This record gives C-alpha cells, sequence and structure tokens, in this order.
C-alpha cells in the first residue's frame, strides 16, 4: 500500500496531509471512454486539442499547472456531456484554459488575449458563457491534483537533505523536465485517463529513473504501477530515441522557475510512433 | 504616474448600484420664460450646467416629487444658496433626471437618481407646495454668444492633469467647454457664484484662465493655517476632470478633488471598500492636524495590478484655495 | 433565488456585497454575496473562483460554511451560513472593560484549529484580519473571505508579492521573500492575539516602512543571528536603526507567562522557527481552555 512517503512536516501533520491527498485521487473521477458519449469525435481530436492548449500556454508562458488544469476541467466537463461536435472542442479547451488560468496565474491573460488566439472562432462573450457553463457542470470542484502536481511532490521527496524542508523547491531542472515532457505526450492519449495522476507521474518517473527510487519517492508498488510501466513502454522509447530536450529560457521568468513554464514542442509526431 | 484605472469607471457611479433605468430624453425651457420649477429639499450644491449629480432621496415628500415629476419632465430647480444658506438663494441652474430607480427592498423607500444640470435662471420667486416642496419661478438666463486662443491656452494646463487622450473631452463649443472646465476649478463658492453669474463664456474663459495660475495652495478652511495640497499634486482619475459630485450612502453630496500627495492630514479607523467611489481602491477618513475637520479621504488600492497605489480626495466643502 | 427574501445590508468583503436573508422554505436567516457578473469585464473574478472551489473542500466548524451556489442572470450568489458579529465590532463594543481572559483564549484556541485545518489541505488565507473573524451568541468563532486565499502546492513557489492588509504583514512578506508559506497566516493571528488582550492595533502603521519600522521597535530590529537571511533580503537595507526587543511584559502587560510564550513564538521573525498552528494547540496556554458565551449587543 502508499506508505507513507512524506517526510515530518512541521506546517502540519504527515498523516491528514496524505489521507487528504488521496482522498482528492478518489473524489474527482476520470472516465477513459468519456468519448463514446459523443459518437463525432474520436481520440485523435482530444490530442489536437491538448496540443493546442499547449502551444498557447507556450506562447503566453503560462506555468504547466495551468495547463494540466485545463486538461483536467476539459476531461471531466466532457464526461458530463452527450453528443458534442468537434466544432465546440476548441471553445470548451481555451474556456478550460481561461479558468484554469484564472484559479492559478497571478497576472493571468485577459480575456481578450484568449480570443485573439483561436483566430475569431471563439469570441469574448462565448468563452465567458462557456466558463460558467463549465463550472456548473463542474459542481465548482475546480481543484484537483494534477499530473504534474504529483511529479512535483515526487521530485520534492526523491531529493531531499535536511529534513523537512518539503515546501522549498530543491530538484534539478533538467530530470523534471525530461519527465514532463514524457508525461506531456502519454497525456495525449486518452487511455491515461484508466490509471490514476499519481500513478502515471510515478511511471514516468521510473521510466527515467530507477525502481527504487519511485517506491521510496511515491510509496507505490511494483505490482501497483507495472499496468502504467507496461502501458507508457512506447511512449518512453520515442523520448528515448528523439532525446531529451534542454531547459530553455523565458522572458520575465526568473531563472530557478523555467521548468515550470509550459513547453509544447511536437507531440502528435510521436504519439502517432507510440501508438504504431 | 500611469493609471491603468479605466477612468471612465468614477462617471458611472457603479457604487448606486446595478438596476437602474436610463431615461434617454431632452429637455430645454425657452430661453427667456418664467418657469416653475420643483426644488429638493436638501440638496446645498452649487451645480453648474453639464455637471452629473447623484442623489439618494429618503424623505417620502422628495420620493413623491421625483417619482411624479418622472414623467412630466425631468426638471428640477437646484438653487445656488448665496452664503446665506437658509433661502434667500437668486440663481440656480436646471437638473433632468436622467438615471432613474427605486429600491423598495429592505423596506425602504430609496430613490437613487443621476440628473445632469442643463439651464441657468434667476429666481424671481419662491412658493412653497401643499407638502414640503418648493416651487421656484424662474426665468431663464439667456446664453450670450458674441475665443479659441483662450480654450487652448486652459487646454495646456488641462492636460498636466490627467494628461489627455485626444480633444474628445472638453467640447468644441466655447460655453459647453467652459461649463466643463468651471466644474473642476477647487475654487470655494462665493467664486462660484461670480462664475456662474457671468454669462458670455469669454469673460468665463477669462475667469478660468484667471484663476488657474494665480491660486497658489489649497489649504484647510476651518482654521486655514494648514497647508493640504497645490495643484502640482492634482490630477483627475475620472473624465470628468480632478473635481466630481458624489453621495455617500446617507444622501450627502460631496465634491472630491482628486490629489496625488497631501500633508498635514491625518488618517482615521481602518481602510474600507464599502460604498467606494472609486472602484477598487479603499477609503480612510482623513483629518486636518489642527483642528479635527474632516477633510477628505485617502484611497488605497485593493485588488492585482492597479496603477496608482494611493491618492486623496478631498471634499472641497473643507478647502480654502489660496 | 426567489426563494429569499432580503432584510439588511451587511457590508462588503473582497467582493461582491454581502445581504441578510431570511429563506421563505424552512426560515432560516442566511448570508448571501451577490457579484454582478455584467460589471466584470474577465468574466467570473478569480477571487470568486478560487474562494468557492475552496470552501467547498473545507468543511470545519471553525470556517464559515458555504450552503450553496445560485447563478441568475449577470448575477452570482453564494449562500453562507449566517453569524451575528465580526471580532472587530466585539472589540469595540467591548472597549472599556475589555474581553476577558477566558473568552480571548477560547477564541484563539478556535482560529488556530480552523487555521490547522486549512493547512493541511494546503491552503493559505493570507486575510486574517479581526472583520474576518465572525463570531456568534454561542460563543463560536469562523474564518471568513476565502476570496484572497490560495492553495499552495508541494513544493511552493512565487506567489502574489503584497498580500494581507498592511496592519497584519509578516516580515517576510514586507522586505520581499521570495517564497512565503502558512507562517504568513500565524503571524496575523498573533497581531490579532496582541489585539484582544491589548483592544488596539499592535502595529499600527501607514506606509509600508513605517509598519516595518513599528514591527522593529517592538520586537528589535533582526540581524543574522535572530533571523538568518535577512542580511541578504531584496527589500533589507542596512541604514535600518538598531532597536532591542521592547520586553512582552509592557507589550501585552495583562497576559500571562505562558501566553507571553505563545505570543512570542507567534511572532517570530524566521517563518521557518515560527510556530505552526497544530504546534500551538499543544501549548500549555491552551491547557484549561473553555467555551464561554460572549454577551453580544446584537
Ligand atoms: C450579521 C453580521 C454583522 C457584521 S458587523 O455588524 O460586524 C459589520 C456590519 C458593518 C459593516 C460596515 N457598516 C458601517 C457603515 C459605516 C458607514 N459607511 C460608509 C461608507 C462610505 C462612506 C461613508 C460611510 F459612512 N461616508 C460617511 C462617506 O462619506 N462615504 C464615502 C463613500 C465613497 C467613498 O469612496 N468614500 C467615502 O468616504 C459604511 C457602512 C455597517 C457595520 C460591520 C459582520 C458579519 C455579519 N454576518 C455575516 N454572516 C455571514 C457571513 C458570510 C460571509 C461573509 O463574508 N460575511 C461578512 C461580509 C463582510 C465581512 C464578513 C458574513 N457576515
Ligand atoms: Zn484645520
Amino acid at each position: 500500500s502508499r506508505g507513507s512517503p512524506l517526510p515530518v512536516l512541521s506546517w502540519a501533520n504527515r498523516e491528514e496531509v496524505w489521507k487528504i491527498m488521496l482522498n482528492k485521487e478518489k473524489t474527482y473521477l476520470r472516465d477513459q471512454h468519456f468519448l463514446e458519449q459523443h459518437p463525432l469525435l474520436q481520440p485523435k481530436m482530444r490530442a489536437i486539442l491538448l496540443d493546442w492548449l499547449m502551444e498557447v500556454c507556450e506562447v503566453y508562458k503560462l506555468h504547466r499547472e495551468t495547463f494540466y488544469l485545463a486538461q483536467d476541467f476539459f476531461d471531466r466537463y466532457m464526461a458530463t456531456q452527450e453528443n458534442v461536435v468537434k466544432t465546440l472542442l476548441q471553445l470548451i479547451g481555451i474556456s478550460s484554459l481561461f479558468i484554469a488560468a484564472k484559479l492559478e496565474e497571478i497576472y493571468p491573460p485577459k480575456l481578450h488575449q484568449f480570443a485573439y488566439v483561436t483566430d475569431g472562432a471563439c469570441s469574448g462573450d462565448e468563452i465567458l458563457t462557456m466558463e460558467l457553463m463549465i463550472m456548473k457542470a463542474l459542481k465548482w470542484r475546480l481543484s484537483p491534483l494534477t499530473i504534474v502536481s504529483w511529479l512535483n511532490v515526487y521530485m520534492q521527496v526523491a531529493y531531499l537533505n535536511d529534513l523537512h524542508e518539503v515546501l522549498l523547491p530543491q530538484y534539478p531542472q533538467q530530470i523534471f523536465i525530461q519527465i514532463a515532457e514524457l508525461l506531456d505526450l502519454c497525456v495525449l492519449d486518452v487511455d491515461c485517463l484508466e490509471f490514476p495522476y499519481g500513478i502515471l507521474a510515478a511511471s514516468a518517473l521510473y521510466h527515467f529513473s530507477s525502481s527504487e527510487l519511485m517506491q521510496k519517492v511515491s510509496g507505490y508498488q511494483w505490482c501497483d504501477i507495472e499496468n502504467c510501466v507496461k502501458w507508457m513502454v512506447p511512449f518512453a522509447m520515442v523520448i528515448r530515441e528523439t532525446g531529451s530536450s534542454k531547459l530553455k529560457h523565458f522572458r520575465g521568468v526568473a531563472d530557478e522557475d523555467a521548468h515550470n513554464i509550459q513547453t509544447h514542442r511536437d507531440s502528435l509526431d510521436l504519439l502517432d510512433k507510440a501508438r504504431a | 504616474n500611469i493609471i491603468n484605472f479605466d477612468t471612465s469607471l468614477p462617471t458611472s457611479h457603479t457604487y448606486l448600484g446595478a438596476d437602474m433605468e436610463e431615461f434617454h430624453g431632452r429637455t430645454l425651457h425657452d430661453d427667456d420664460s418664467c418657469q416653475v420649477i420643483p426644488v429638493l429639499p436638501q440638496v446645498m450644491m452649487i451645480l453648474i450646467p453639464g455637471q452629473t449629480l447623484p442623489l439618494q432621496l429618503f424623505h417620502p415628500q422628495e420620493v413623491s416629487m421625483v417619482r411624479n415629476l418622472i414623467q412630466k419632465d425631468r426638471t428640477f430647480a437646484v438653487l445656488a444658496y448665496s452664503n446665506v444658506q437658509e433661502r434667500e438663494a437668486q440663481f440656480g441652474t436646471t437638473a433632468e433626471i436622467y438615471a432613474y430607480r427605486e429600491e423598495q427592498d429592505f423596506g425602504i423607500e430609496i430613490v437613487k437618481v443621476k440628473a445632469i444640470g442643463r439651464q441657468r435662471f434667476k429666481v424671481l420667486e419662491l412658493r412653497t407646495q401643499s407638502d414640503g416642496i418648493q416651487q421656484a419661478k424662474v426665468q431663464i438666463l439667456p446664453e450670450c454668444v458674441l475665443a479659441e486662443t483662450l480654450m487652448d491656452r486652459i487646454k495646456k494646463q488641462l492636460r498636466e492633469w490627467d494628461e489627455n487622450l485626444k480633444d474628445d473631452s472638453l467640447p468644441s463649443n466655447p460655453i459647453d467647454f467652459s461649463y466643463r472646465v468651471a466644474a473642476c476649478l477647487p475654487i470655494d463658492d462665493v467664486l462660484r457664484i461670480q462664475l456662474l453669474k457671468i454669462g458670455s463664456a469669454i469673460q468665463r474663459l477669462r475667469c478660468e484662465l484667471d484663476i488657474m495660475n494665480k491660486c497658489t495652495s489649497l489649504c484647510c478652511k476651518q482654521c486655514q493655517e494648514t497647508e493640504i495640497t497645490t495643484k502640482n499634486e492634482i490630477f483627475s482619475l475620472s473624465l470628468c476632470g480632478p473635481m466630481a459630485a458624489y453621495v455617500n450612502p446617507h444622501g450627502y453630496v460631496h465634491e472630491t478633488l482628486t490629489v496625488y500627495k497631501a500633508c498635514n492630514l491625518n488618517l482615521i479607523g481602518r481602510p474600507s471598500t464599502e460604498h467606494s467611489w472609486f472602484p477598487g481602491y479603499a477609503w480612510t477618513v482623513a483629518q486636518c492636524k489642527i483642528c479635527a475637520s474632516h477633510i477628505g479621504w485617502k484611497f488605497t488600492a485593493t485588488k492585482k495590478d492597479m496603477s496608482p497605489q494611493k491618492f486623496w480626495g478631498l471634499t472641497r466643502s473643507a478647502l480654502l484655495p489660496t | 433565488m426567489e426563494n429569499f427574501q432580503k432584510v439588511e445590508k451587511i457590508g462588503e468583503g473582497t467582493y461582491g456585497v454581502v445581504y441578510k436573508a431570511r429563506n421563505k422554505l424552512t426560515g432560516e436567516v442566511v448570508a448571501l454575496k451577490k457579484i454582478r457578473l455584467d460589471t466584470e469585464t474577465e468574466g467570473v473574478p478569480s477571487t470568486a473562483i478560487r474562494e468557492i472551489s475552496l470552501l467547498k473542500e473545507l468543511n470545519h466548524p471553525n470556517i464559515v460554511k458555504l450552503l450553496d451556489v445560485i447563478h441568475t442572470e449577470n448575477k452570482l450568489y453564494l449562500v453562507f451560513e449566517f453569524l451575528h458579529q465580526d471580532l472587530k465590532k466585539f472589540m469595540d463594543a467591548s472597549a472599556l472593560t475589555g474581553i476577558p481572559l477566558p473568552l480571548i483564549k477560547s477564541y484563539l484556541f478556535q482560529l488556530l484549529q480552523g487555521l490547522a485545518f486549512c493547512h493541511s489541505h494546503r491552503v493559505l488565507h493570507r486575510d486574517l484580519k479581526p472583520q474576518n473573524l465572525l463570531i456568534n451568541t454561542e460563543g463560536a468563532i469562523k474564518l471568513a473571505d476565502f476570496g484572497l486565499a490560495r492553495a499552495f502546492g508541494v513544493p511552493v513557489r512565487t506567489y502574489t508579492h503584497e498580500v494581507v492588509t498592511l496592519w497584519y504583514r509578516a516580515p517576510e512578506i514586507l522586505l520581499g521573500c521570495k517564497y512565503y508559506s502558512t507562517a504568513v497566516d500565524i503571524w496575523s493571528l498573533g497581531c490579532i492575539f496582541a489585539e484582544m488582550v491589548t483592544r488596539r492595533a499592535l502595529f499600527p502603521g501607514d506606509s509600508e516602512i513605517d509598519q516595518l519600522f513599528r514591527i522593529f521597535r517592538t520586537l528589535g530590529t533582526p540581524d543574522e543571528v535572530v533571523w538568518p537571511g535577512v542580511t541578504s533580503m531584496p527589500d533589507y537595507k542596512p541604514s535600518f536603526p538598531k532597536w532591542a526587543r521592547q520586553d512582552f511584559s509592557k507589550v501585552v502587560p495583562p497576559l500571562d507567562e505562558d501566553g507571553r510564550s505563545l505570543l512570542s513564538q507567534m511572532l517570530h521573525y524566521d517563518p521557518n522557527k515560527r510556530i505552526s498552528a497544530k504546534a500551538a494547540l499543544a501549548h500549555p496556554f491552551f491547557q484549561d481552555v473553555t467555551k464561554p458565551v460572549p454577551h453580544l449587543r446584537l
């Protein structure tokens, strides 16, 4: 079982924090088959949208947490609907990203900026309507534990020196961005929703680490993440063959935060090789 | 400095509520006729044409008058009461209700209205209605059109306060521009009646461009010693200009001049954002350091990415230009 | 929203307007926060979304409940639970004799519990001021106005700089610290604690530097032996005057020798060493705590 990766926390009690995190993992449901409700869409249409949302996040230097909040909002809202046509996908995705940016970032882009990137297919008033529609269909449960929020915890636990010190970032910027790159190509596959977000992060970490470090930093047993690792195999092989990118720099973003900014490079080319 | 405040907000009077009706009519009683005009019992403001005058009426007779005066025309005669405040009003302006709303919610009448001054009149007489309401018999004053250089020279200083986008404001017509400028000078009332009883726009601009470089400091009135502010610190947070008219929750009307820096003022209480005339800012009561005369408020930012992190609104009723 | 009947205006918080309204079905008084969506250029304000999301995951006896959320065209209503006052008005109404010590202890041993609950959920209130702590006639104190709250991740990152009202701002926030965490809230509580015992604000500064200098005067000027890293902090200037740690027997005269220790730990300069919410609930000061009922004036 997931015993206790967290160290002794001073600001709170480790048991309560871990229990709350695990209960969050169980209260926000995800369905990999949320596309069978919409007979017109296909899995490739989801990736194309999510890929696009990465690109926008790169243009405005939006954090990875914002993109994964948008992805969660999309895959939860779309599971509560029926017969959605591909024309509305872009509006739903842009509204989800707008909500995530408002939720997470200090200075989110203004609404007109979000409308502009849509190239006129969506307007400010459409986005305002769809954002309320999403926040209502989700029952205002807009605080999940995303796939990258778990990787942050795993990397913090993996690199600890003076006990505690779990809230101040301490870990390499080059290993975090390699795994986050394998987690953006895996997120474009709808089957990724079959496994819990924590297990996805642990599987990526293992794929770029040892089977002992993952269990030390996450508390999962081999039998828990075995299926996820098996499924991630062909998504890790492609990334390894291509070669991991480097920690790019951004204007106006401190050199100690460049690993928390989404980086769209190319995912629809590696995804079709992985799915092959 | 830079102001990403959307200065259109102050003129909208958002603090007055949400559901407001927006009458889009007009009326201009003859350019020389004896008229009977209903008066507001308590408004002591000296209204200049073109000004927005918010009002929050609670008195039953005031509410009745506004409700019955809403249909048949919308003009009420706001007198410019002389230094002898009680009655003794010889001139005045007419206001026209352009934003009306009732609120019986909470079990109280409370009528919120917004009117803009239209004409100027000499009060030939003052009769009393059967319910504490003044019907003023008033002869409309003529506008004596008889100039460009004066307007441009005034703009030369109107740009230093709130660097202007373009000539969109300050209408070209001499009368409109003169009245709009007169509405902004922090001068006191005695000079305000003279500026209102001018007449042709030329002498008005020559009295405005006159008192624009002569006055040196705005100082405490009730003691006369403290030096509160100077024009170098003045600036306008609203399209209307440095000064404007607002209403506090109790109906009182305040002419608050916006400045960047004031001195000799001490703050009372803690910042609050209730009924704030400038959305996104908090107000703290300000009193002078020598006689504790409520002089104005110190507004401070409360949201993210606000350009002016702090300014002052000084009520003109407690300032004596010098 | 045709079911609710307004009764009176309560006031305005971080956003929206709060009204007292009685539910015509069950006849139970409730607070109603109204947000005019039409005036809002960027749809629902970020503060509203953050609150509604956070308040639907926090269910504690010491945090005001979010009973419902309603949307009627161009208007968003949040239906909270009704409380009879705010600590500020209570303190002013009891500014002659003062709040009895057992009531102060109970009120401090009811904000620490809610704060610990929030922190275990990884939520930063960041707006702990007397106007946001609501008290009812049964003797319970509850946190409110989570509009400025934020859910901090593990690990934390750089969040909104200038936060919290000036009177209740921690020195690390004042000095432009890069990372801040739960500790800030604790500072606020300390500032509130000393306010209840003394009945007046502990650090009443009108500007950032003035507040910093009042803090230094009361607690001394921090060096690298008490706060390692100050002398490198972004907003630290070596020209700061040297003051020396006014004794706590003169800062809060009425407090005992355990209340003094708890306040000192709550007001520690170093955020790492500053006492945590759960580490304060085990303090001896909260050994004979009770739940006295205040006698509110309305
Ligand atoms: C039941 C309960 C009671 C109290 S209470 O009684 O403590 C409180 C009522 C109070 C609020 C403040 N006014 C005091 C008045 C002072 C005068 N005024 C004012 C304003 C502007 C003025 C002005 C004025 F005079 N003048 C002379 C001016 O000229 N201007 C201008 C204006 C423009 C400008 O720019 N500049 C100026 O100067 C404002 C009102 C009432 C007294 C204190 C607290 C809480 C509750 N219950 C409760 N339950 C449940 C919830 C749930 C959620 C929640 O959030 N809340 C609360 C909402 C807010 C906080 C939390 C809840 N609350
Ligand atoms: Zn004075």
